């Protein structure tokens, strides 16, 4: 009986501690929270490989934005050419297209 | 729950206390004649209590093992207390840490705009 | 085609689990081998979890994971990859790292 | 100026205390003069794993079984008496003095 | 961040607790009185006895200076209102400010990109003018 009291004594104590982690509060994430404002954990897609290979963006595509996209890719690949290092001479007149 | 656990809920809460918008309390009583915040001194004083009591359980335990249960409870209240406190003392923390995060956006803002 | 038997407020509480369910990696390629994307309905219902980003109803989630899960699952090269074992190891590591 | 719950109840010792010898407390001293590995002369105390020291004393060959009976007849104990007509037994227990095939009276151990 | 950390050492002083009253249960205690030792020597595991008082020593020199930590952190701990009000108009200055400071961004940034369209072109020009007079 003596022993099974101090064995019962270690028994509460680890529940009392159990408890006590029931009763702590922690700060809260509040970047997880504002990401899921905006329904993605925008964490665990950036930092995954393959999220980011399966991840697929949202279906619309804004047209005015596509134009303002081949515009600033016409104009980077004019940018590139300009100083692209290696032009053949046959090659020396071009058209930066639509 | 729907909203947040109680300490009165569970077991007997061994102090109350609020302070007024824009004031803190301090005052000095004498244990070992201290002059300093009065929530903190409230919080040192279960923990050396709570110290005191452990030596008791010690005591108990190697004089009368089978007496423990009522001190036992003794430690418990003080944790539970200990721990309420704390959570009475975190809002504002979150709501601190929510004004350095909002202040971390607007630093970000003024320097984009300045920058473009 | 038999009647519906639906509960209202239960159906609320298991949409809110069954978006949980959706957090988990091992669910989800249990749910692929299963073969439940194949079926248009439950498609449908993906959308209908939809409801679940909206803040009220949000504010009530446990996991935000599922949330993630659910816009990974739109793309259908990546059910049949969660079909995968190794993807899946793949993905529960991911989430672990993270956490 | 008082901590709480400090003192708050007091205990006298538990009865018996374990730093007391109890072997004598409760006089069981005699008993491990009586049974323990060594005698109180010092010499050792040799004990049969099996109970043959008292079937040492009795007549025949004893072998030693394992039977849990007893134990069944203290789960399922009979009632308080049993009839007992001595007339017929007398007569059910008169046998012809003829031998008896595949038995062997070494169970006897006279020799 | 503080608070948590001490949160996190009271924590720590409670497994403290049942931790150390388990050690000490778990190892050596054999004490003869009159008779002489004898072990059930598996079941006992023992310590020496040197290792015992030490050991013991050692554990209430980290129980107590888990305490002295705790006192210490109280008082880290600074005072603060328990009401918000001045934290709340302090959010919502910072809120106010960031939005009229988003306006000025927008209004000059719908300016510049006009401006970039512009360069841009000038740009363009340039270079398939500068392309093909040269080759």
């Amino acid at each position: 009986g003596q022993k099974f009291c101090f064995q019962n004594l270690v028994h509460v104590l680890q529940d009392i501690r159990y408890q006590l982690s029931f009763a702590r509060l922690r700060n809260s994430d509040l970047v997880t929270a504002l990401d899921i404002l905006s329904t993605g954990t925008s964490l665990r897609l950036a930092n995954a490989p393959t999220s980011k290979l399966y991840m697929l963006s949202e279906s619309p595509l804004s047209t005015k934005q596509i134009l303002q996209t081949l515009h600033a890719l016409n104009m980077l690949i004019r940018i590139r050419l300009s100083l692209y290092e290696i032009i053949p001479t046959p090659f020396q007149h071009f058209t930066i297209a639509n | 729950p729907l909203d947040s656990q109680d300490t009165g809920a569970v077991s007997a809460s061994s102090v109350n206390e609020g302070f007024r918008a824009d004031q803190k309390s301090k005052d000095g009583e004498t244990s070992d004649l201290i002059k300093i915040p009065r929530r903190a001194y409230e919080l040192r004083f279960l923990s050396r209590s709570l110290m005191l009591n452990f030596l008791e359980l010690l005591g108990i335990m190697a004089k009368a093992p089978e007496q423990f249960p009522s001190k036992v409870e003794n430690i418990r209240v003080l944790l539970l207390n200990l721990h309420h406190l704390i959570n009475d003392y975190r809002p504002h923390q979150s709501r601190e840490s929510l004004i350095m995060l909002l202040e971390k956006q607007l630093k970000h803002e003024e320097s984009q705009v300045e920058l473009l | 085609l038999l009647s519906k038997v639906p509960d209202d407020k239960s159906r609320f509480e298991i949409e809110l689990e069954f978006v949980q369910m959706l957090s988990n990696p091992w669910y989800l390629n249990f749910l692929a081998q299963h073969k439940y994307f194949e079926d248009e309905a439950f498609l449908q219902y993906l959308e209908y979890m939809e409801y679940w980003r909206e803040p009220e109803y949000v504010k009530f989630i446990i996991y935000p994971t599922c949330l993630h899960m659910l816009t990974l699952l739109k793309n259908p090269q990546f059910r049949n990859d969660i079909s995968r074992a190794d993807l899946s190891k793949q993905v529960n590591d991911e989430i672990y790292y993270e956490w | 100026p008082e901590y709480h719950y400090v003192g708050s109840v007091d205990y006298q010792p538990t009865r018996p205390s374990a730093h007391q010898n109890l072997i004598e407390l409760y006089g069981l001293t005699e008993l491990a003069k009586k049974v323990g590995r060594v005698d109180e002369f010092g010499n050792k105390r040799k004990m049969r794993r099996s109970y043959k020291a008292y079937i040492q004393d009795l007549p025949g060959y004893n072998e030693i079984l394992r039977d849990n009976t007893i134990k069944q007849w203290l789960t399922n104990p009979i009632r308080e008496e049993v009839p007992i007509d001595i007339e017929f037994l007398h007569h059910v227990f008169s046998v012809e003095p003829g031998i008896i095939p595949g038995f062997n009276p070494k169970v006897f151990g006279l020799e | 961040c503080r608070c948590t950390q001490l949160q996190d050492t009271i924590d720590e002083v409670a497994t403290q607790f049942y931790s150390s009253i388990h050690y000490l249960s778990s190892h050596h205690d054999f004490v003869p009185l009159p008779g002489q030792e004898k072990v059930s020597d598996s079941k006992v595991n023992p310590i020496s006895a040197e290792e015992l008082q030490f050991a013991q020593r050692d554990l209430a020199k980290d129980l107590v200076t888990k305490f002295m930590q705790i006192d210490t952190l109280i008082n880290q701990l600074p005072g603060i209102s328990t009401a918000p009000k001045h934290q709340l108009e302090k959010i919502k200055k910072l809120q106010n400010s960031i939005e009229e400071k988003q306006l000025e961004r927008k209004s000059l940034e719908s300016e510049n990109e006009d401006l970039k369209l512009q360069l841009a072109k000038r740009i363009e020009t340039f270079g398939r003018l500068s392309c093909v007079l040269f080759q």
